[PDB]
């Protein structure tokens, strides 16, 4: 019982959750928890797409890849600072 | 002797790093003729000996530069 | 074509091992060696079209480990360094 | 006692009478299933580089010289 | 247990001959000068900033 | 020895050690075989045309389309 | 020669069903105390200290104060 | 090969001697061929390629 | 002879990105144009010396140069290299 | 509308029909039992079709009242994790029926009663969101396994084997029950959705985490308590012993995922080094103990212990990939260990020795069994291309990203895994043939040949393309890792 298209749950924000008292509205806390992962997966996926950007850049330019991909290398290295749950430097979400 | 092939002509050419020394302007014709000629050692020599002597000159000037230090170190001792 | 370089020895090995009773001690000998020699000829063709015709070949079959930002794929890197060892492995394997 | 055990990969000296007939089928079997591997690969082998000289793989391939830019991946 | 005594000598020759290559100091015996490239030792084509 | 016929009337050994019966009659399938075989076929068909019928809805493709339409907003 | 089972040699039966029950032997002896105190209380403590030290050094590099644990 | 008191050696086949001789002679000639044309390269005298 | 020039030829353009060598640690031209000529052709000298000593020991001068029935330190020299530095002994007993 | 209720009812109907069938009708008992098991397997498979791997909340739920005030009640459901365990539980049991098919005349109908009872019992464990009833069905599996080990044990020493397996479980079970009582008295209910959204006290967190760890460290073999598994596992029938390492071993390890990690976010972090220092030394000590072993069954059980201690490292290392790799390794182990115990039990059902000394040179005969055994040993050998390697590579990745020291000790496990399993393979089916002991012996017939076919196909499928398994549960693992914290 679904439309054939991709689902869309919600994007803006969960209004019920208040950071000052995280355990105050249990109904809205799960919404915040799922929204966190649904927004972090966006960053993970854009990191993946910029990774393929870099990979095809190295696969096209040739020997001059130390001067024609630095604008994307700096866009990759900073994207690994707070991506997913992979290193002890957790992102400040 | 000073180099002349710089910026676009040096970067567009697929010459690898490390062989991009002072006198490497004539490597483009060498690799253009060598690549089409099946890389035969016995078919491409017109454009090779010039590069060999360019590297010869670079090595001998490089050791000439150290000659001065070698003959001046006697002052310290 | 580039997939034939890799998958033909596997296919020959699998069919020889599964049907080593259907083929005699010489049928497998003339079949697997023929498949490996075909792979060697393919490797020589790739060497001619890559080492001299300098244009490396790239591909990706399917994602192996499609976890988060840990993209593992069945792709291969038919590069100038790789094809020399393609020649080295295929020629010697067929001769052996 | 070797005849009793199956030896799926063939016995020690397994020499079927019509081994040539089976080998012809086996070689034909490889060729017929090798075509899907070759045909399915034609939609693959992306090589953006253009060789200085023409290779013989242009007839069955078109994934060369097309994937030039890397701003719309 | 006597083999370990020969083991120490066998590896001792390797490290002992390794130290002897420090006692001659071939680094300063170069007959030429360090290699230099144009454009700040090819700074643009090795990284840095354009 | 590449031209002589083989000295084997039949591949040695019996498949699953089951002696073939007299010629003319079938194999006399066993009680467990039929339900297990039909269940294997049902498993194959369900996992074949069911897995490649489920819409690709996940946290990967949804995030892929979302980040494809969100990375393009750099301005 | 119609027995599919093994012959169950006498000298092998004791070897088999003797190591299965070593509680009687391993009750009180001098070497047991040294072995237990050097490989059941010593090594786990050392590796636990190594792990907590690694966590502390990871914390220091990031700068965050180490957790008590 | 003729038979003796224990060594009844068999002579090598026709193609296992002449082929070996006519293939080894190629290498023997090739050693000097590379010692004449590219020989002057590594001797310390008369460095080739415009030298 | 065919591969001496085409792939080690002071900057051959077929490797492309396959093999990358940093500018700093690139010593190839002065490995050929700065050769003292007293060291380049020396391994041939060790080769011919080894030929001479092997021929002498194993064809003519083998009356004492082959079998050494001394008192001590010579049988153990034979065992030290035959048992390859007792690696199969010390490693086995002390680890496995 | 293929809901979860029917998946549990079908084995109940199968058992009920079998109860009133005369013992003489041995033809019908096996047929109807196998048919019920296969219908249950298909009903579990069809759930994977309609899984809808998109939502963070739980899938099909069934609520049945259990107390007068609806305080706590039977609340079914799967999220992303117990689905695969339900599928594998429904798949292993028909293999259990098939392996014990020839000798059913002596076993009687009581053999299938216990297996089907345990079948829907373990089905009701994985999809049980209510915390207390999860414990009711978590320890309900004591009786079927007790009966299987005791009534149809191989040797007479089975009496002492079952006592350990029982009492060790009861001790931790009641230790957990006390924590459940503390949680219910404090919070008020035991429903999982609510109980995950309650602010706990840090001092209370540690005690309750320890109380859960009292039993969950027994189901997964830990250093202090792992004696029960070999002694009570070598001495069980092959059809029954294949699920002690199949589903009875995945309760506590999976129980950590559902009732420990999201339940106590601030306590697992404080107790992380303790789990590391337990499991890292477990993978070493148990592996070394494995080498100096003679029985054919015990070596596989010890390898299983090492695999579980390895997966425990990757589970408590909270990573989006660590937990997914833990689930993949657990599924792969459930396949491979099951296959290995069938492989070593088919030898016992013909010769009845269970000693590697007697076995030798089994490649010159029964080559098909040798090939199958070699494939499953390679799967246990942790080679890439099989489903296991996908299993522990993610474990190593998750452990190294957090702690560098633990990853090296964990990978020492897969280094040492080549010392006992390969030695067993070369010492059982590749030695010198001896006619003194193994006078005569046959090869695998059509039953055990078909038994390994689903195992082989699933092994290869999840080894070369584990995408679908990871695809179906990326949302749930993401929700589990991100809990309590908001950064
Ligand atoms: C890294 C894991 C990759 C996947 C694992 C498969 C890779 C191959 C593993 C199996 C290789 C063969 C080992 C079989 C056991 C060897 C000992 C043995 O039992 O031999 C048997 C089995 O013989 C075989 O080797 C059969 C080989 C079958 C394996 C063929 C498949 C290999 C390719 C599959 C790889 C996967 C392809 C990718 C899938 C997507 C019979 O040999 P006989 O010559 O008859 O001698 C026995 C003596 N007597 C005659 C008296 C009985
Ligand atoms: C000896 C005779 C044995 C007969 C078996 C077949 C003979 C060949 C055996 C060789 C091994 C082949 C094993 C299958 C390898 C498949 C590898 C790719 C599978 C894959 O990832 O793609 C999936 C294909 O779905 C599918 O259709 C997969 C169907 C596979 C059915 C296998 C049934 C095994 C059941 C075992 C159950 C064990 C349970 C253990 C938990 C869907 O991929 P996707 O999501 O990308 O969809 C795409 C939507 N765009």
């Amino acid at each position: 019982g679904r439309k054939k298209g991709l689902p869309e749950f919600e994007e803006s924000a969960p209004d019920g959750f208040d950071p000052e008292n995280p355990y105050k509205d249990p109904v809205a806390m799960v919404e915040m928890r799922e929204h966190i992962v649904r927004e972090k997966w966006i960053q993970i996926e854009k990191a993946k797409i910029l990774r393929e950007k870099v990979k095809w850049c190295y696969r096209v330019e040739g020997v001059n890849h130390y001067q024609k991909c630095r604008h994307l290398v700096q866009q990759y290295l900073d994207s690994t600072r707070g991506v997913g749950w992979g290193k002890d430097h957790r992102p400040i979400s | 002797k000073k180099m002349i092939a710089t910026q676009e002509e040096m970067s567009a050419a697929k010459i690898a790093l490390g062989s991009r020394d002072m006198c490497a302007h004539l490597l483009i014709p060498l690799n253009k003729c060598r690549q089409a000629e099946f890389y035969l050692p016995w078919k491409c020599e017109d454009e090779r000996h010039v590069y060999e002597k360019c590297e010869y000159e670079l090595v001998m000037e490089r050791m000439l530069a150290m000659k001065k230090i070698r003959e001046e170190e006697a002052l310290a001792k | 074509m580039y997939l034939l370089i890799v998958f033909l020895p596997l296919l020959g090995s699998s069919v020889a091992g599964f049907f080593g009773r259907f083929l005699g001690s010489e049928g497998s000998a003339i079949m697997t060696t023929t498949c490996v020699s075909f792979s060697s000829i393919l490797s020589l063709i790739a060497f001619y079209e890559v080492a001299l015709g300098a244009s490396a070949c790239y591909l990706r079959i399917a994602p192996w480990i499609s976890s988060e930002m840990f993209d593992a794929s069945w792709g291969f890197l038919f590069d100038s360094l790789t094809v020399v060892m393609l020649i080295v492995v295929t020629f010697i394997s067929s001769l052996v | 006692f070797r005849a009793k055990v199956w030896s799926m990969t063939g016995g020690p000296n397994c020499r079927p009478k019509h081994w040539r007939r089976n080998t012809a089928i086996a070689m034909f079997g490889v060729f017929l299933v090798c075509i899907p591997i070759a045909k399915l690969s034609a939609k693959l082998e992306q090589r953006p580089h253009m060789p200085v000289r023409p290779i013989p793989s242009q007839i069955w391939c078109k994934n060369f010289g097309t994937k030039d830019d890397y701003e719309k991946e | 247990y006597e083999a370990l005594a020969w083991l120490s000598g066998g590896l001792g020759f390797f490290v002992g001959l390794g130290l002897l290559a420090v006692l001659n100091d071939k680094a300063s015996k170069v007959p030429f000068t360090p290699r230099v490239y144009p454009y700040d030792n090819l700074r643009v084509e090795l990284g840095g900033e354009p | 020895r590449w031209a002589t016929p083989g000295h084997e009337e039949r591949p040695k050994g019996y498949f699953m050690n089951r002696t073939p019966p007299a010629p003319g009659q079938s194999r006399k399938w066993e009680d467990w075989e039929l339900p297990c075989y039909i269940t294997s076929f049902l498993t194959i068909v369900i996992l074949g045309v069911g897995l490649n019928a489920k819409p690709d809805l996940s946290i990967e493709t949804w995030a892929h389309q979302k980040a494809l339409e969100r990375l393009e907003m750099e301005k | 020669g119609g027995g599919m089972e093994t012959n169950k040699n006498k000298f092998i039966e004791d070897w088999g069903s003797a190591r299965e029950n070593l509680e009687h032997n391993f009750r009180w002896t001098r070497r047991n105390f040294a072995l237990i105190g050097i490989f059941g209380i010593a090594l786990p403590i050392i590796v636990y200290k190594g792990i907590v030290k690694d966590f502390h050094m990871q914390d220091e590099d990031a700068g965050r104060p180490h957790r008590k644990f | 090969g003729i038979t003796y008191k224990g060594v009844t050696v068999h002579t090598p086949k026709t193609w296992h001697t002449v082929t070996g001789k006519g293939l080894c002679a190629v290498m023997w000639f090739w050693i000097l061929y590379r010692a004449k044309q590219d020989g002057p390269v590594v001797m310390g005298w008369r460095h080739p390629w415009d030298g | 002879y065919l591969a001496k020039d085409m792939m080690i030829g002071l900057g051959t353009n077929f490797w492309a990105n396959s093999l990358l060598v940093l500018p700093k640690n690139e010593i190839l031209a002065e490995s050929e144009f700065a050769a003292p000529t007293i060291i380049k052709l020396i391994p041939i000298l060790f080769s011919t010396l080894g030929a001479f000593v092997a021929y002498n020991v194993n064809l003519v001068a083998d009356q004492f140069q082959r079998a050494f029935q001394t008192s001590t330190f010579c049988n153990r020299l034979y065992s030290f290299f035959n048992k390859r530095w007792f690696f199969d002994q010390v490693l086995n007993d002390f680890l496995v | 509308y293929f809901n979860l209720s029917g998946l549990i009812l079908c084995p109940v109907l199968g058992s009920i029909i079998l109860l009133f069938i005369p013992n003489s009708r041995i033809r019908l008992i096996r047929l109807i039992g196998l048919c019920a098991s296969l219908i249950t397997f298909l009903y579990s498979l069809v759930l994977w079709i309609q899984f809808d791997s998109s939502t963070a909340k739980f899938q099909f739920v069934e609520s049945l009242r259990w107390l007068p005030y609806e305080n706590i009640n039977f609340y079914l459901g799967i999220d992303g994790i117990s689905l695969f365990f339900v599928i594998l539980t429904t798949f292993l049991i028909p293999i259990c029926i098939l392996v014990g098919w020839s000798g059913m005349r002596s076993y009687g109908k009581e053999y299938i009663i216990a297996f089907l009872i345990c079948e829907f019992l373990m089905i009701a464990v994985f999809c049980m969101l209510d915390l207390l009833l999860f414990y009711v069905f978590f320890e309900s599996v004591l009786i079927p396994m007790f009966i299987i080990i005791g009534v149809w044990g191989s040797r007479q020493r089975k009496i002492k084997a079952a006592y350990q397996f029982f009492l060790y479980t009861l001790l931790g079970s009641l230790f957990m029950l006390l924590a459940i009582l503390l949680i219910l008295f404090q919070t008020g209910t035991t429903d999982l959705q609510i109980l995950l959204t309650t602010e706990f006290s840090e001092r209370r967190q540690i005690f309750l985490w320890i109380a859960f760890f009292a039993s969950f460290a027994v189901k997964v073999p830990m250093v202090p308590v792992h004696i029960w598994l070999p002694e009570a596992h070598v001495e069980a029938p092959t059809a029954g012993s294949v699920i002690l390492a199949g589903i009875l071993l995945k309760f506590g390890t999976y129980g950590f995922l559902r009732f420990s990690i999201p339940m106590f976010p601030e306590a697992t972090l404080c107790f992380t080094p303790f789990i590391y220092t337990l499991s890292a030394i477990a993978i070493i000590y148990t592996s070394l103990t494995t080498l100096r072993q003679i029985d054919l069954k015990k070596i596989i059980a010890y390898s299983s212990v090492a695999h579980m201690n390895l997966v425990t490292i990757g589970m408590f290392s909270l990573n989006i990939q660590g937990i997914g790799g833990s689930i993949l390794l657990m599924l792969s182990h459930g396949l491979v260990s099951s296959a290995l115990f069938l492989c070593v039990g088919v030898l016992y059902d013909r010769h009845k020795t269970r000693l590697v000394r007697y076995y030798g040179g089994l490649v010159s005969t029964m080559p098909n069994f040798s090939t199958i055994f070699f494939f499953f040993t390679l799967a246990n050998m942790s080679l890439p291309g099989t489903s296991s390697f996908i299993g522990e590579f993610l474990i190593l990745v998750g452990a190294f990203q957090r702690n560098s020291l633990v990853a090296t000790l964990a990978a020492l496990g897969m280094i040492l895994g080549a010392a006992y399993s390969l030695w067993l393979y070369n010492r059982v089916v590749s030695g010198n043939l001896k006619p003194d002991f193994l006078h005569k012996f046959s090869d695998l017939n059509g039953r055990e040949v078909f038994i390994f076919i689903p195992f082989l196909v699933g092994l290869v499928w999840m080894g070369v393309y584990p995408k679908v398994f990871l695809d179906c549960m990326h949302t749930s693992v993401s929700n589990l890792v991100q809990h309590g914290k908001f950064h």
